[PDB]
RNA sequence: CGCGACCUCAGAUCAGACGUGGCGACCCGCUGAAUUUAAGCAUAUUAGUCAGCGGAGGAGAAGAAACUAACCAGGAUUCCC
RNA sequence: GAGACAUGAGAGGUGUAGAAUAAGUGGGAGGCCCGGGCCGCCGGUGAAAUACCACUACUCUGAUCGUUUUUUCACUGACCCGGUGAGGCGGGGGGGCGAGCCCCG
């Protein structure tokens, strides 16, 4: 959190490590990063 | 960079975060039993820089050692003869508690090899170490070079012959003028070489 | 011990602060450089609170 | 205590004089002082090496060293034109008599001679030793060769067994551009010897009728 | 008021493996005396030795400098003079 | 709470003829008072007197706001003791049996 704060990248604390792991097709995963996204979900980002 | 952040954080042991974590983990290791198998390394950066890899065949054992000095095991505190040998209480063991932790881990799981060990919190009464063990018959370990040296038979009970990192630190051998006591390979090798008598054929 | 030495440096008893840091870390060289780094920290936070 | 403003933001080091431009605050002439700041003293011990320097100030409060030089350095005495008298007139001068409104404590540093001092404290009035004055050699006032301690006659001080002293150098009516080489003597003449005492550096106090804050470190 | 996912644990005559004990001349890790000598004896010596405990291999340990040095410098370990 | 702790801070003493003790490290024969001063001082040759300029700090100070040390009380969560086949622990809801306790009808 201090690192993402200082670099100014938005970060969130999700409730569930297994939920991250299941979206990345493993058992658990610690963190997940969003890089650049296609045009039709840029607006979904631009609210979230 | 993540492991570098964990490394700096674990050097900052007297910070409030780390002293909280150390106290709570010390509490739960105290509630567990004396010899215990961990499901994963508590300190992964320390374990990997000590040799551990996340493969099948590397296991981690948490060992608890009752800390303090060594008391002489003589009845009623009576050693016999020579006041220089009358000592009972303030005596100290020649090896470290970390080395005896590795030795207890090896003696229980005597079919594995002790690679190394590190510290995971003490107490006033106990000291908790984690010992990296290796199964030397897993294929994932003896079907891969750079690690089948520990499957070779000259490495059985490294922690009992004194040649892990902690046991080597106890043996006290190095290079230079600090270490003349062990200048033939070991202490009694040096003692033997400088206390034998070379009686040549032509003297 | 760093925070207690920082209190000593805020009250500006620098000889006492050096003797204290030397008692905690053991060596005069390490104590001198720890004292200069804590004094740098105090000066930085002081000018930050000033501006 | 101090003056009215009682503030300083400078360190006022020994590589500094740079102070004193409105010391004449009121209409009168300020009795400027000079002191020493010997700290760390043990009251139950004895210490020595009295200080006696020539402090070039040319002041208004001024005594002299004129008594008595009994017919030996006449060539040195008639340049300043002393009242040249005898031992019976020294009986008059001293405070055994009751003649005129004369300051019995006029000159404490009397003239260092080798003749009259043998017979001063036997037939004269003991007001010399109750007032605590003696024509000794501390004053370095031989006054026989050409000129040593006659024309200026600096106000002298002493290093007793006491902690703090206050002896006035006198008056100025001027700036400190002669003081910049007049006064750097106290710290060196104290730290030259007797190192079972306080260290080198400290401030100095100058308080008077009105003592401006000039605590030269 | 259930259904999943992970974590942390448990059980099994589960599938496949591995350790134990012996020998111990040499090797490694501990532990470790007293006789003796000091013309007594306590530090010292005997001796980090005997006895005791553990672990090996055809050798073992050590080993590629947080070294020696102070020179015009040498250059892992082991062994011999 | 107490304790020296950062500190501010009113406050001085006599063997005594003294204009209290005119006392402490200060001492001009008056800065300054109205173009006057003053407890006194070369005029008890005076405890070094001291009409004045009380810078070292004088039996030295009630307290201020801070950092630091100890005493008592309380809490539980480490730690300890006991019991048990870890069997009803802590808080909370109605008609209510009885005080009728209660605006009281
Ligand atoms: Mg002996
Ligand atoms: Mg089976
Ligand atoms: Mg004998
Ligand atoms: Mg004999
Ligand atoms: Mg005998
Ligand atoms: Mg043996
Ligand atoms: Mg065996
Ligand atoms: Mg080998
Ligand atoms: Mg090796």
């Amino acid at each position: 959190p201090a690192l993402c704060r200082k670099m100014g990248v938005p970060y969130c604390i999700i409730k569930g490590k297994a939920r991250l792991g299941r979206l990345v097709h493993r058992k658990t995963c610690t963190t997940v990063a969003f890089t650049q996204v296609n045009s039709e979900d840029k607006g979904a980002l631009a609210k979230l | 960079g993540a492991y570098k952040y964990i490394q700096e954080l674990w050097r900052k042991k007297q910070s409030d975060v780390m002293r909280f974590l150390l106290r709570v983990r010390c509490w739960q290791y105290r509630q567990l039993s004396a010899l215990h198998r961990a499901p994963r390394p508590t300190r992964p950066d320390k374990a990997r820089r000590l040799g551990y890899k996340a493969k099948q065949g590397y296991v981690i054992y948490r060992i608890r050692v009752r800390r303090g000095g060594r008391k002489r095991p003589v009845p009623k505190g009576a050693t016999y003869g020579k006041p220089v040998h009358h000592g009972v209480n303030q005596l100290k063991f020649a090896r470290s508690l970390q080395s005896v932790a590795e030795e207890r881990a090896g003696r229980h799981c005597g079919a594995l090899r002790v690679l190394n060990s590190y510290w995971v919190g003490e107490d006033s009464t106990y000291k908790f170490f984690e010992v990296i063990l290796i199964d030397p018959f897993h294929k994932a370990i003896r079907r891969n070079p750079d690690t089948q040296w520990i499957t070779k038979p000259v490495h059985k009970h490294r922690e009992m012959r004194g040649l892990t990192s902690a046991g080597r630190k106890s043996r006290g051998l190095g290079k230079g003028h600090k270490f003349h006591h062990t200048i033939g390979g070991s202490r009694r090798a040096a003692w033997r070489r400088r206390n034998t008598l070379q009686l040549h054929r032509y003297r | 011990y760093e925070r207690r030495a920082m209190e000593l440096l805020k009250v500006s008893k620098d000889k006492r602060a050096l003797k204290f840091i030397k008692k905690r870390v053991g060596t005069h060289i390490r104590a001198k450089r720890k004292r200069e780094e804590l004094s740098n920290v105090l000066a930085a936070m002081r000018k930050a609170a000033a501006k | 205590m101090s003056s009215k403003v009682s503030r300083d933001t400078l360190y006022e080091a020994v590589r500094e004089v740079l102070h004193g431009n409105q010391r004449k605050r009121r209409k009168f002439l300020e009795t400027v002082e000079l002191q020493i700041s010997l700290k760390n003293y043990d009251p139950q011990k004895d210490k020595r090496f009295s200080g006696t320097v020539r402090l070039k100030s040319t002041p208004r409060p001024k005594f002299s060293v004129c008594v008595l030089g009994d017919q030996q350095h006449c060539d040195e005495a008639k340049a300043v034109d002393i009242p040249h008298m005898d031992i019976e007139a020294l009986k008059k001068l001293n405070k055994n008599k009751k003649l005129v409104k004369k300051l019995a404590k006029k000159y404490d540093a009397f003239l260092a001679s080798e003749s009259l001092i043998k017979q001063i404290p036997r037939i004269l009035g003991p007001g010399l030793n109750k007032a605590g004055k003696f024509p000794s050699l501390l004053t370095h006032n031989e006054n026989m060769v050409a000129k040593v301690d006659e024309v200026k006659s600096t106000i002298k001080f002493q290093m007793k067994k006491v902690l703090c002293l206050a002896v006035a150098v006198g008056h100025v009516k001027m700036t400190d551009d002669e003081l910049v080489y007049n006064i750097h003597l106290a710290v060196n003449f104290l730290v030259s010897l007797l190192k079972k005492n306080w260290q080198n550096v400290r401030a100095l106090y100058i308080k008077s009728t009105m003592g401006k804050p000039q605590r030269l470190y």
